[PDB]
């Protein structure tokens, strides 16, 4: 069923004698590639990468892996955008206070809670026609309130972040054996130029730099920190 | 003790906020630099006009990083809230996903895992905008240091902004009760009264947690990308905090004529307008922020307050004046309503005697007598001052006031909805206007004395008594039916037809009033009769009739209680309130609460019975008090604590009113004293015993 | 003694006749202005802004700002520097957590909070 997706996707991209098709395949392409890094996000986050016995992929996960290798200048692209969007309020200092929660040693446990998170129903339409208790009623959706920390919900995302960039980075390996790896063992792919591996290079640094510059900034304070601190140590009485 | 990341960044933005307050300072003393410091100070540095047009520069400069984070953070928060209401608005209140809805409530009840996921799951939908019948998930108060860092820019803003500083009739014109800051007010003839005004239409909406879009009408905003490509110009309705960051960053001579003007983004920034983009989160942060993020001086949340903190300010305020005079002035009442109002307004004409004119009397404490009748303290006070407002507001003859320094019909009457009354003149003899300047001191007694007095009045007599300016809208409030009629003509007068119209319906500039104000045809104009109304004018027909209709016919009623409420509370405690803080601050809720009752309310026992019986009678109790009518709700609050309106809010109630339960007997009635405010109820073995007695002691009137 | 400090401060800024004193006053100033606002801002955290009695002031903020109000342009731009100092790690999602306190009502609280820092 994947196989027969991608296979349409790819045909409809590579369709050039019909006007306005590549265009509205490309969109297509870009919300199908969006869904997918959602549910694969929360499938990594649920999950912890146990060293035990090398498995390194579970089923749904290579299902996911599969879709972005097939349609990799795109896919790293939404790959991108999902890791901005995880990473933001990270650094900006924003994020939502939450528990702290185990992660999931099993691909049995790990579908429980993605299946509550994305077997959802939309919200019906209307038929015919601390001090957070002293918030208005119609706002007490907008205020809360085991533990309820910030630093948990940091890290949490820092953690999502890092599963997507480590993905984007397997992907962009993989472009240069694109055709003996991914284009001749897989059915469904997407071809690949050398100008569009550049254009994929200059679109992710591009994307990166903000999170570069944040982290070099933090590291550089704290490591002068203790440079400064270990010499005032060896300075001291 | 608790190291949590919030605290510290709340502490860090407390700490910004205060070096914040000192450059604005700093910055608005410049004009006045060689008048406020150079002269007065002996060390001064000179300052010039280039010097401090390059520090204006700078600290521009410095200021726009914090500036873009806490416009992308705000821009972000409001289209959530936003997107939040319209969803309510939209969605089916029966659904457990409807902010509308009991398990949103936050405090009466998922797993971690499931909180981050939708959290994550949030954060990513919204990105490329993909959030649709999925309820935004954001905590508002974990933005506490964000709301320290507004308030630090807003006040930077306002006070270099100080620094710096139908037909278009102001009656017409929204005022400040009316309108919000930085929003245009719906078109008073466009939008039916149904939804322009909706506390017209449902007198019953204001109570002490209410929010102002409910009770004057939703506003819009003249935004978007509609003539407006400047960054702010154009409406917020990304959710995602990545795009509401790009926004406003890719947009990219006497010193005593400084003149400072602020362009952080290009534009010159008003803080109204920026008021009213971010109006959901500012409300939030006044009503969740106010202990800590409301403290600090020139706050725009405690600016912005809503009934709660003027409430708690004028009681506060009256309860220092109250303290301040030893002098405790009392009354003696009886029940016989003509001696009640004999006796009423000669003892209080002697508590008017021995003090010529000037500066207004001060009571400790009120405390009425009763001949025949025991009884001392609070309760008996409130007890006279709820006969006194139902004698005065019944609608049946008066006695003669001939007496008064030795005007038949009642006094009040009710134009529109009924509950609501507005005094009717008569021959405007000096008994009458002696009688109103009464009721204005007893309105102000119980202002000053914590207890409600009970006169409901309507709401633009509350504006007369407290010195605002009469706008048409509060005429919606006069009666809903012959409002409507004054806007569906002036609605037809924007029509091709309106001149035939207006000739059929031959109208002049002259009123039929009925016998509630004197009755006959009155003037508006001098020669108005001959004078017809044409569509050319009907603005101004309409103006003058609608203000004629309640403001002229009683200047003399009004005006004399305007002295009335003046000579007891001085006017510094007027100002700072509105007509619905006075109404719900002196007449307290219209209607008894379940639920009200419920937040205070303690209950002891004597009878020594088990402790499940006790809860089950309290349970029985709960149950009658829901299964119970208005009318019977009045009654038993005045069975409890002599008044039949509760305070606006916990505070005000005295006592905070108890129940005790009596060893069990069936042919005995509860009691209650109203001193303490204490009901005991005997502890009944069978329901219908329980439900007959409570029905007969609350029937005791 | 904040006067005559701040004279002195002022008279040298003011120096035209003696070559390369402007600068050595404008650093004096700076780092004087610096240490002042650090002792500002630790006393304002340290205190409450209590509406009562609308005092608004207690002396030793009063002299932090009369000697902001003389050097004026040397100390908003040194007032600048600090609040960004302050809230650089707010707006990085950098801060270090720490444990609630009670503000001080009074000045003497104040006072012995600031004398042990």
């Amino acid at each position: 069923l994947l196989d027969t997706l991608l296979g349409t996707l790819v045909k409809e991209l590579q369709n050039k004698y019909t006007p306005g098709r590549r265009e509205e395949a490309i969109a297509v392409t870009m919300r199908f590639l969006r869904s997918v890094a959602r549910v694969f996000v929360i499938l990594s986050v649920e999950m912890a990468s146990s060293k035990k016995k090398n498995n390194f992929i579970p089923q749904p996960i290579g299902k996911c892996k599969r879709v972005f290798q097939a349609l990799l200048p795109y896919a790293v692209e939404e790959l991108c955008n999902v890791a901005e969007s995880l990473i933001v309020p990270v650094r900006m200092g924003i994020a939502r206070p939450t528990a702290p929660f185990t992660l999931a040693s099993t691909s049995i446990d790990a579908m429980q809670g993605s299946e509550e998170l994305f077997s959802v129903e939309p919200l019906p339409p209307r038929p015919s026609s601390n001090g957070a208790a002293q918030a208005p009623r119609s706002m007490q959706w907008a205020v809360r309130n085991n533990a309820s920390s910030y630093l948990t919900s940091a890290s949490s995302l820092a953690r999502a972040y890092s599963i997507v960039i480590r993905q984007i980075s397997d992907l962009m390996g993989l472009i240069p054996k694109y055709n003996h790896l991914v284009y001749s063992q897989i059915p469904a792919a997407v071809k690949l130029t050398y100008q569009d591996a550049v254009n994929l290079q200059n679109y992710v640094e591009e994307k990166l730099i903000p999170t570069w510059n944040w982290m070099v900034s933090i590291m550089d304070s704290t490591e002068a920190q203790l440079r400064y601190g270990s010499a005032l140590a060896s300075a001291g009485d | 003790n608790a190291s949590s990341y919030l605290t510290s960044a709340s502490s860090l933005a407390r700490a910004y906020s205060i070096v914040i307050r000192q450059i604005s300072d700093l910055m608005g003393l410049i004009p006045k630099y060689n008048h406020l410091v150079y002269s007065q100070i002996p060390a001064a540095v000179k300052l010039t006009y280039q010097d401090a047009v390059n520090l204006q520069n700078y600290v521009e400069e410095k200021l726009i990083p914090t500036w873009n984070w806490m416009v992308s953070i705000m821009d972000s928060t409001e289209a959530q809230l936003r997107y939040g209401s319209a969803l309510a608005s939209a969605g089916d209140p029966g659904h457990p996903n409807h902010p509308l809805h009991a398990s949103q409530n936050s405090a009466r009840r998922m797993s971690a895992r499931g909180d981050f996921l939708n959290y994550a799951l949030s954060l990513m939908r919204s990105h490329n905008d993909e959030h649709s019948d999925v309820l935004p998930v954001l905590d508002v108060c974990s933005l506490k240091h964000v709301a320290y860092v507004f308030q630090a820019l807003i006040y930077w803003i306002k006070a270099m902004n100080q620094q710096t500083t139908g037909q278009n009739h102001p009656f017409f014109r929204r005022s400040d009760s009316m309108t919000f800051l930085g929003c245009i007010p719906p078109n008073p003839f466009e939008v039916p009264l149904a939804e322009a005004i909706p506390l017209a239409d449902q007198p019953h909406l204001l109570q002490p947690n209410a929010r102002k879009e409910d009770l004057f009408g939703r506003p819009s905003q003249g935004l978007y990308s509609s003539s407006a490509s400047s960054g702010k110009c154009l409406m917020e309705v990304t959710v995602d905090r990545n795009c509401l960051e790009v926004l406003p960053t890719k947009m990219s001579p006497p010193l005593t004529s400084f003149r400072p003007q602020c362009s952080f983004m290009g534009m010159v920034i008003s803080h109204d307008m920026l008021l009213g983009r971010w109006r959901l989160s500012l409300e939030l942060f006044g009503r969740v922020f106010m202990e800590d993020v409301g403290a600090e001086p020139g706050s725009i949340l405690t600016e912005l307050g809503g009934f709660e903190v003027k409430e708690s300010k004028f009681r506060r305020e009256m309860e220092k004046l109250r303290n301040q005079q030893s002098r405790d002035l009392s009354l003696e009442v009886d029940r016989d309503r003509d001696l009640l109002i004999q006796q009423t307004m000669r003892q209080l004409n002697n508590h008017f005697g021995r003090r010529c004119a000037t500066t207004p009397m001060a009571v400790h404490r009120v405390k009425v007598t009763f001949k025949d009748e025991p009884g001392e303290g609070s309760g008996v006070a409130r007890s006279f001052y709820t006969a006194i407002a139902q004698a005065f507001l019944s609608n049946e003859k008066l006695p003669n006031l001939e007496c008064i320094q030795n005007d038949n019909a009642p006094l009040f009457y009710q134009p529109g909805k009924r509950g609501f009354y507005t005094p009717r003149p008569g021959k405007n003899t000096e008994a009458r206007l002696n009688c109103f300047r009464n009721i204005g001191r007893i309105l102000g007694l119980c202002l000053l004395q914590n207890e409600l007095c009970p006169i409901t009045l309507n709401r633009h007599v509350i504006k007369v008594l407290l010195g605002r300016k009469v706008n048409w809208h509060d005429f919606a409030f006069f009666d809903p039916v012959m409002y409507e009629s004054l806007r569906q003509l002036i609605l037809a007068s924007q029509s091709s037809d309106a001149d035939a119209v207006f000739s059929a319906m031959d109208l002049a500039f002259a009123i039929d009033l009925c016998k509630e104000e004197g009755g006959g045809q009155v003037e508006l104009i001098p020669n108005g009769v001959n004078i017809p109304v044409t569509p050319q004018n009907v603005y101004e027909y309409v103006r003058k009739y609608a203000e004629h209709r309640m403001l002229v016919v009683a200047e003399q009623p009004l005006h004399a209680m305007r002295k009335g409420l003046l000579d007891v509370l001085p006017k510094n405690s007027l100002e700072d309130l509105t007509a619905e803080d006075f109404r719900l601050l002196v007449n307290g809720c219209g209607e008894v609460n379940v639920q009200m009752l419920i937040s205070f309310t303690s209950f002891n026992d004597e009878s020594g019975e088990n402790a499940e019986k006790l809860l089950q009678f309290k349970r029985w109790f709960w149950s009658i008090v829901e299964k119970m009518s208005m009318t019977e709700r009045q009654d038993l609050v005045y069975f409890w604590t002599s008044s039949p309106s509760l305070p606006a809010s916990e505070e005000g109630f005295q006592p905070m009113p108890s129940i005790t339960i009596r060893p069990p007997d069936d042919q005995h009635l509860p009691t209650a004293n109203t001193c303490i405010s204490r009901l005991y109820v005997p502890l009944y073995s069978s329901k219908q015993i329980l439900k007959q007695k409570l029905l007969l002691a609350i029937k005791t009137k």
